[PDB]
C-alpha cells in the first residue's frame, strides 16, 4: 500500500 | 569537453542535497568504538536504515523535475530504488580512507555483526568493486540520483518522462568521469555496469535482514514498506 511512503512524498 | 554552466549549477545542487546525509565518519566510528552483540547490531543497522529511507526521500524530491512526475510513479521510483541507494551508500561509507588497520577492523565487525555467511561474501564483494572504480564524492551523488532516476524499474507508467530527466545527470557524469580519470575512457561505462551488478545484488535484501543471527525480527512500519519484511 506504500502508505507512509505516500505521506512523505505528498506532504510540505 | 567541459561542464556548461547549467551543468555546474545542477552539479553544486545535487552536491548540497546529498550531503545532507549523515558523515561516513559518523557511521564508521561506531562500529569501530566497541563490539555489540548480534542484537544491539540488528537494532543499530534498523535505526540506520529508517534515517537512510527519510533522508534519501528528502534528496528524491529536490531532484530536478521528480515532483512534477505522476505520483503513482514517483513512488514506484522510490520503491525501486531505496535498497540499492542504501548499498551505494554502504560501499561509498566502505571505501573511505581510514587510519592504518581500521578498515580491517571495520571489514571484520561487520562480518561478525549477526548477518548470515551467505550474504557477506556478496556483500563485500560489491563493496570492493565499487572501491575499484576509485569514484569521487561527485560521481556518488550523480550515481545515487542515476539509480533513483531508472526509468526501467517496474510499475512505471512513464518511462519517457523519467528518461527526460535522467538523461542530463548521465551528461554530466559522462563529462566528469573524462575530467577525473581522462587516462581510463571505460571509467564511465564501469560505472553504468556496477548499477546492474547493484540491481542482482539487492534481490536478497528481505532475507538479508530475516536471516540475521536475532531471535526475534522487529521493524518499523518504514521500514517494512520499503525493505518488503512484516
Ligand atoms: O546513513 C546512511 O547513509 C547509512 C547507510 C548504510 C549504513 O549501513 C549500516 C550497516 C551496518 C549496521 C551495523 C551492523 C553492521 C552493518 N552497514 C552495511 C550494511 C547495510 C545493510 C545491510 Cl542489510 C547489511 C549491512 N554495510 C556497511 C558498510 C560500512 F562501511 C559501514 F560502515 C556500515 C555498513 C548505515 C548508514
Amino acid at each position: 500500500d506504500h502508505q507512509l511512503l505516500r505521506y512523505l512524498l505528498d506532504k510540505d | 569537453m567541459e561542464l556548461t554552466p547549467d551543468q555546474q549549477t545542477l552539479l553544486h545542487f545535487i552536491m548540497d542535497s546529498y550531503n545532507k546525509q549523515r558523515m561516513p565518519q559518523e557511521i564508521t566510528n561506531k562500529i569501530l568504538k566497541e563490539a555489540f552483540s548480534a542484537e544491539e547490531n540488528f537494532l543499530i543497522l534498523t535505526e540506520m536504515a529508517t534515517n537512510h529511507v527519510q533522508v534519501l526521500v528528502e534528496f528524491t524530491k529536490k531532484l530536478p523535475g521528480f515532483q512534477t512526475l505522476d505520483h503513482e510513479d514517483q513512488i514506484a521510483l522510490l520503491k525501486g530504488s531505496a535498497v540499492e541507494a542504501m548499498f551505494l551508500r554502504s560501499a561509498e561509507i566502505f571505501n573511505k580512507k581510514l587510519p592504518s588497520g581500521h578498515s580491517d577492523l571495520l571489514e571484520a565487525r561487520i562480518r561478525n555483526s549477526g548477518i548470515s555467511d551467505e550474504y557477506i561474501t556478496p556483500m563485500f564483494s560489491f563493496y570492493k568493486s565499487i572501491g575499484e572504480l576509485k569514484m569521487t564524492q561527485e560521481e556518488y551523488a550523480l550515481l545515487t540520483a542515476i539509480v533513483i532516476l531508472s526509468p526501467d524499474r517496474q510499475y512505471i507508467k512513464d518511462r519517457e518522462a523519467v528518461e527526460k530527466l535522467q538523461e542530463p545527470l548521465l551528461d554530466v557524469l559522462q563529462k566528469l568521469c573524462k575530467i577525473h580519470q581522462p587516462e581510463n575512457p571505460q571509467h564511465f561505462a564501469c560505472l553504468l555496469g556496477r548499477l546492474t551488478e547493484l540491481r542482482t545484488f539487492n534481490h536478497h535484501h528481505a532475507e538479508m535482514l530475516m536471516s540475521w543471527r536475532v531471535n526475534d525480527h522487529k521493524f518499523t512500519p518504514l521500514l517494512c514498506e520499503i525493505w518488503d519484511v512484516q
